[PDB]
This record gives C-alpha cells, sequence and structure tokens, in this order.
C-alpha cells in the first residue's frame, strides 16, 4: 500500500575532495534532492560555528588552518528537524604540522612507555623516531597521522629525551619529549 | 588546458639505456607530482615511480629500482625517466601522468613506445590499392618496416570518417600495416584521395595517389 | 604488495542495459572515511582516462552514466545505460600504500544486432610488382559478432602459407568489427595462376561470402 512521504537525500558537495595551495581560493557548492524547497547552511566541523547560509561557501586567502571539516546542512523550512548533512574535507598543501612542539613526561626508572606523536599536512605525513624500535602508524584524518612507539626508560633516554620527526614531500617538522623522574 | 607531451618512440639495443621525456604545460609544474606507468602489449598497468618537482623527492616501485631513474628540469617544466640496461621485457609503452596529494592521475601523456631489439630500422614499402550504402572501398598497404610505429592518414588527415587502420602484424622482424577508406560512389575518382604514411625511424614520408 | 583483483575480465552487455565491474583489494584501501580507489577507462591507441577518483566521485566531464561505490576491500564501477563509445578496458587503482597497483583490467564488449561484413579485394599493384613480390589484400569491415573465418583460394586450391590477418577492436560508434587479410607471394608464382578468391564464413549467411578476381582478366 503505497506511501508518498517528505524527505531530503543526496547531499553532494562540489568539489568533493578539494586540494588548494596556500593563498588560493576555494568555492564549495552543496546539492540535495528533496520533496520541497530547501535551505542550506555551512558549518566548521571542528567548531559549532556557522559560516554562511545558502548553497555556496566562498573561501579566500587560505591559510593552513582553514583545512579540514566543512559540513553542509540541507534543511526544509516547512518541516522542523527534516535535514541531512554532508561533510567535505579540504586539503591545503603544506609541510608537516606538529600537534605539539615540546612536551614533558614524568616517569619511573623500571618502566616502558607508549609514547605518541601527532602531525598534520598535505600530503599526509609520516613520522620516524630517534630511537630503535618498530612504531605503529594510525591514520585517522586524510591529513593526520598518529605514531606510537614503545621505549624503555634508560638513563641515556632521560639524558637525551626522545624526538619524533614528521616528514612529507613539502618539508619536515620535529617534536621532542622530555623524560623526568620520581621526585 | 593541462598538457603532458612525451618524446617520440625509441629503438634501443639490448643493454643500452634510454631517457624518455615528458614536457608539461598549463599548470604550475612545481605543484603536482609526475608518475610513470608501464603498459606492455596494450594490456595491464604497472606503476613505476613518482617525483615531486618542487623538492626533487622520488619514490620508486621496488620492481623498477635499478631500471628507472626519475629526473626533473624545472627550467623547461619537463620530467624525465631513464631506463637502464634494457632487455626484451622492457619493450612497452611508458606513460607519464600528473597527480595531486591523493595519488590519482587526472592527466596522462600520449605514451612513448620503446622497442628493445638488435634488429635494424627498415623503411616501409607503401603500396596503393585500387578497386576492380552503394559505394566504393579503397585501401593502402605499408609493408616490411621496423620498428613500430608508423602514422597513416588520408588527405593530410582531413578525411577520417570511414577509416579502418588495422594493427601492425609482426613477421620476421618486419611489420605490415594496412588501412582502408570507404566513400560515396559519386566521388571516385572524381575527388582525389592520397594515402599519407610517415615512418619517423627511417625519416621517410610518402603520399601515393590511388587511381584506377 | 597490494593486489587488485578485477572481475570479470571480459563483459558483453547490450546497449541500454547496465555494466557492473568489480574490484577487490587484498587489503583495505579505506582509512578515516576516504577510500583510495580510482577507476580508469582505456580505449585503443589512447592513454588511460580518469573516470572516478576516491571510489565514488565523478571526474568533471565524465557523463553521469558512470558511477563508483564501495569501501574497504570491495568496489564497483557501474555504467548505465551503456552507449557505443563505452567499448573500452576499465581499470581500478589504489593509492593507499606504495607501490601503487592496478587491477588486471576489464574489457567491455557491446552487443548489437548482427551485421554482415563488407568485403573488398585488391590485386597486387604494379609498384609492388616492380620488386619481385605480390601481396593480395582482403578487407572485411563492419560485421558482428567478433568471430569470423577467412580462407584464400588460388584457382580453387587453398593457400595457407604467406597469409597475415589483422583484427580491429570494436568500433566506438557502430560497435562492429573489421578484419584485414594479406596474402604475400613471389611475383613469379602470382603470374602462374589465374583466380584469386577471398572467402569468409560468418554467422550472418548460410553460404560463405566469396569475392574473387582473375589475374589474366583485365
Ligand atoms: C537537523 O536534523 C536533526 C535531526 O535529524 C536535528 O537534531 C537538528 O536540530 C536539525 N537542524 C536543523 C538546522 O534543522
Ligand atoms: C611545525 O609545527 C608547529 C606546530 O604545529 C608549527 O607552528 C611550525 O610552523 C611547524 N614548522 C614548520 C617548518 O612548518
Ligand atoms: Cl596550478
Ligand atoms: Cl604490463
Amino acid at each position: 500500500q503505497e506511501l508518498l512521504v517528505n524527505y531530503v537525500s543526496d547531499v553532494r558537495v562540489s568539489p568533493a575532495a578539494p586540494e588548494r595551495q596556500e593563498g588560493s581560493s576555494l568555492t564549495l557548492t552543496c546539492e540535495a534532492e528533496s520533496s520541497q524547497d530547501l535551505e542550506f547552511q555551512w558549518l566548521r566541523e571542528e567548531t559549532g560555528q556557522v559560516l554562511e547560509r545558502g548553497p555556496v561557501l566562498q573561501l579566500h586567502d587560505l591559510k593552513r588552518e582553514a583545512g579540514g571539516g566543512y559540513r553542509c546542512v540541507a534543511s526544509v523550512p516547512s518541516i522542523p528537524g527534516l535535514n541531512r548533512t554532508q561533510l567535505v574535507n579540504v586539503a591545503i598543501f603544506g609541510p608537516p604540522w606538529m600537534a605539539f612542539k615540546e612536551r614533558k613526561v614524568w616517569v619511573k626508572e623500571n618502566m616502558v612507555l607508549n609514547l605518541s606523536c601527532e602531525a598534520s599536512g598535505h600530503p599526509r605525513p609520516t613520522i620516524s623516531w630517534n630511537v630503535n624500535g618498530t612504531a605503529s602508524e594510525q591514520d585517522q584524518d586524510p591529513q593526520r597521522v598518529l605514531s606510537t612507539l614503545n621505549v624503555l626508560v634508560t638513563p641515556e633516554l632521560l639524558e637525551t629525551g626522545v624526538e619524533c620527526t614528521a616528514s612529507n614531500d613539502l618539508g619536515k617538522n620535529t617534536s621532542i619529549l622530555f623524560l623526568e623522574l620520581v621526585n | 588546458e593541462v598538457q603532458l607531451l612525451e618524446s617520440g618512440a625509441e629503438l634501443v639495443r639490448p643493454g643500452a639505456s634510454v631517457k624518455l621525456s615528458c614536457k608539461t604545460s598549463g599548470y604550475i609544474f612545481t605543484n603536482y607530482w609526475i608518475h610513470w606507468v608501464k603498459q606492455r602489449s596494450g594490456q595491464g598497468l604497472e606503476w613505476i615511480a613518482r617525483i615531486y618537482p618542487g623538492t626533487d623527492i622520488t619514490y620508486y616501485n621496488e620492481k623498477f629500482k635499478g631500471k628507472a631513474t626519475l629526473t626533473v628540469d624545472k627550467s623547461s617544466s619537463s620530467a624525465y625517466m631513464l631506463l637502464s640496461s634494457l632487455k626484451s621485457e622492457d619493450s612497452s609503452v611508458y606513460f607519464c601522468a600528473r597527480s595531486g596529494g591523493y595519488w590519482y592521475f587526472d592527466v596522462w601523456g600520449a605514451g612513448t613506445t620503446v622497442t628493445v631489439s638488435s634488429a635494424k630500422t627498415t623503411a616501409p614499402s607503401v603500396y596503393p590499392l585500387a578497386p576492380v550504402g552503394s559505394s566504393v572501398t579503397l585501401g593502402c598497404l605499408v609493408k616490411g618496416y621496423f620498428p613500430e610505429p608508423v602514422t597513416l592518414t588520408w588527405n593530410s588527415g582531413s578525411l577520417s570518417s570511414g577509416v579502418h587502420t588495422f594493427p601492425a602484424v609482426l613477421n620476421s622482424d618486419l611489420y605490415t600495416l594496412s588501412s582502408l577508406m570507404t566513400v560515396t560512389s559519386s566521388t571516385w575518382p572524381s575527388q582525389s584521395i592520397t594515402c599519407n604514411v610517415a615512418h619517423p625511424a627511417s625519416s621517410t614520408k610518402v603520399d601515393k595517389k590511388i587511381e584506377p | 604488495e597490494l593486489v587488485m583483483t578485477q572481475s570479470p575480465a571480459s563483459l558483453a552487455v547490450s546497449l541500454g542495459q547496465r555494466a557492473t565491474i568489480s574490484c577487490r583489494a587484498s587489503k583495505s584501501v579505506s582509512i578515516s572515511g576516504y577510500s583510495y580507489m580510482h577507476w580508469y577507462q582505456q580505449k585503443p591507441g589512447q592513454p588511460p582516462k580518469l573516470l572516478i577518483y576516491l571510489a565514488s566521485n565523478l571526474e568533471s566531464g565524465v557523463p553521469a552514466r558512470f558511477s563508483g561505490s564501495g569501501s574497504g576491500t570491495d568496489f564497483t564501477l557501474n555504467i548505465h545505460p551503456v552507449e557505443e563509445e563505452d567499448a573500452a578496458t576499465y581499470y581500478c587503482q589504489h593509492s593507499r600504500e606504495l607501490p601503487y597497483t592496478f587491477g588486471g583490467g576489464t574489457k567491455l564488449e557491446i552487443k548489437r544486432a548482427d551485421a554482415a561484413p563488407t568485403v573488398s579485394i585488391f590485386p597486387p599493384s604494379s609498384e609492388q610488382l616492380t620488386s619481385g613480390g605480390a601481396s593480395v589484400v582482403c578487407f572485411l569491415n563492419n560485421f558482428y559478432p567478433k568471430d569470423i573465418n577467412v580462407k584464400w583460394k588460388i584457382d580453387g586450391s587453398e593457400r595457407q602459407n604467406g597469409v597475415l590477418n589483422s583484427w580491429t577492436d570494436q568500433d566506438s560508434k557502430d560497435s562492429t568489427y573489421s578484419m584485414s587479410s594479406t596474402l604475400t607471394l613471389t611475383k613469379d608464382e602470382y603470374e602462374r595462376h589465374n583466380s584469386y578468391t577471398c572467402e569468409a564464413t560468418h554467422k550472418t549467411s548460410t553460404s560463405p561470402i566469396v569475392k574473387s578476381f582473375n589475374r589474366n582478366e583485365c
């Protein structure tokens, strides 16, 4: 027994996976098929902030920090709650970007640690460490990587510390972890 | 328009090397990666290596280490691949392709054919073919040349509707190719039709007029 | 490394229906919501042409008839409704790790109504006869399906040596096939027989298609 009900579907962004050089401009357009007139809005996935309403979002003079989540919201005014979202991930070309430059760890001497290192950049970077040992790479954002390495607390490591080097085809960035002890 | 133009076909002796070129235009050359792929006998696709012209950084397929060497000349906005110590298994077509940070290839070059053989270049023999809707069919036979490829057009390429240019057939280290043209009965031999053949490896260009 | 398995290898679909090509990777090429799988189209004499990037996104200029989908290991290219120009070989490729690999490829054949070959025969021209050799050529154009047999008859007797055939790929406009056969011989023995016959057995006719000419007759 047939039914005709209200709906919104097929929320498409264009371009789908934008790659832009720093300083260039980007124009994102949202599209949706639905059973009435629609309203459109743009969000900044990492924050709640609304950017511009309507189907097109115009960005200019892109810095590195403009990359990542943008979410289009395709709503119906006449039906509260009837919408659908679609995420677009913009990639800015740049060298690796360390999540932390210098940070400090409190440890005990008969201990092994799982240290971590985050970085961002396009193309997606890779990370290496200055101590021997196989590290595991977890990709979690088409531009972000989290490297994990197990080290044993030794006197020479308390002396030097430990540093992860995130590399990509556009350059390299580094980050160091200090190790300090029990009181 | 983005353009990737590859150098001409090559005839190399076994053990020797060859440097293929890929001249780019229509985009900032230092903002895109250049990749090279190999296709043997028209089927299959192997990725060889990639280079970033901005920082001269190269990553190679371990299958092709010691065989391919990627070079870039930012002056002419051109990428180069050096194939070393060639043997028969290298005789293939090699494409250059452009890519961004996601490593998919939006633009491809035309393809450089590379022939690794001890045989010598031979100039083709171009023979016209005369017939002896309701319309007529003419032909053109190029016979006994080496190496691939040749180019065959009709009336400098201005008449392309109705062509069947057949693939070359290798026979005793000499290739043979043939093409046809079917046109209205109303225009033969009224209008004049030439078979134009160009074999660059021997520097011989030919145009032979069909006539009854 | 990372292997891509395409299925099927050959595909024959009638014009107007759907072609579904599959591609399975030995490891997942999806991470973080991106699926690093791409599709390409390759027509004869031409380089590969990009159709779909990142599993699902249509390249600008590619008609909406083409679509891709899938995730992790399983991906599918869909073409609906297939047109004549879609006769080509289709490849998948991943950009998850290095080295980048491609699928084995899938050649799409396009079904159309059966068509009889147009046959034309040509004698060895006098310019070739000024060299001591003589090749007789036979063209067989615009037929369907692919399979065809041709046979050279010299005064009723069959020639099997010195024949070189050549087949085309499916035309991108009429979805037909063509064949060229050249019979090469020494001039002397060409001038020692009279009849030269090019006969073809194809599914279109109960009787084999014969077209000949006689050397002495002018
Ligand atoms: C969109 O719909 C969701 C539920 O599907 C609701 O929570 C949200 O408030 C809606 N937003 C707008 C702007 O309509
Ligand atoms: C390295 O990362 C830090 C923090 O993300 C950033 O401020 C710095 O500019 C980066 N260095 C380079 C050379 O990009
Ligand atoms: Cl550019
Ligand atoms: Cl290959």
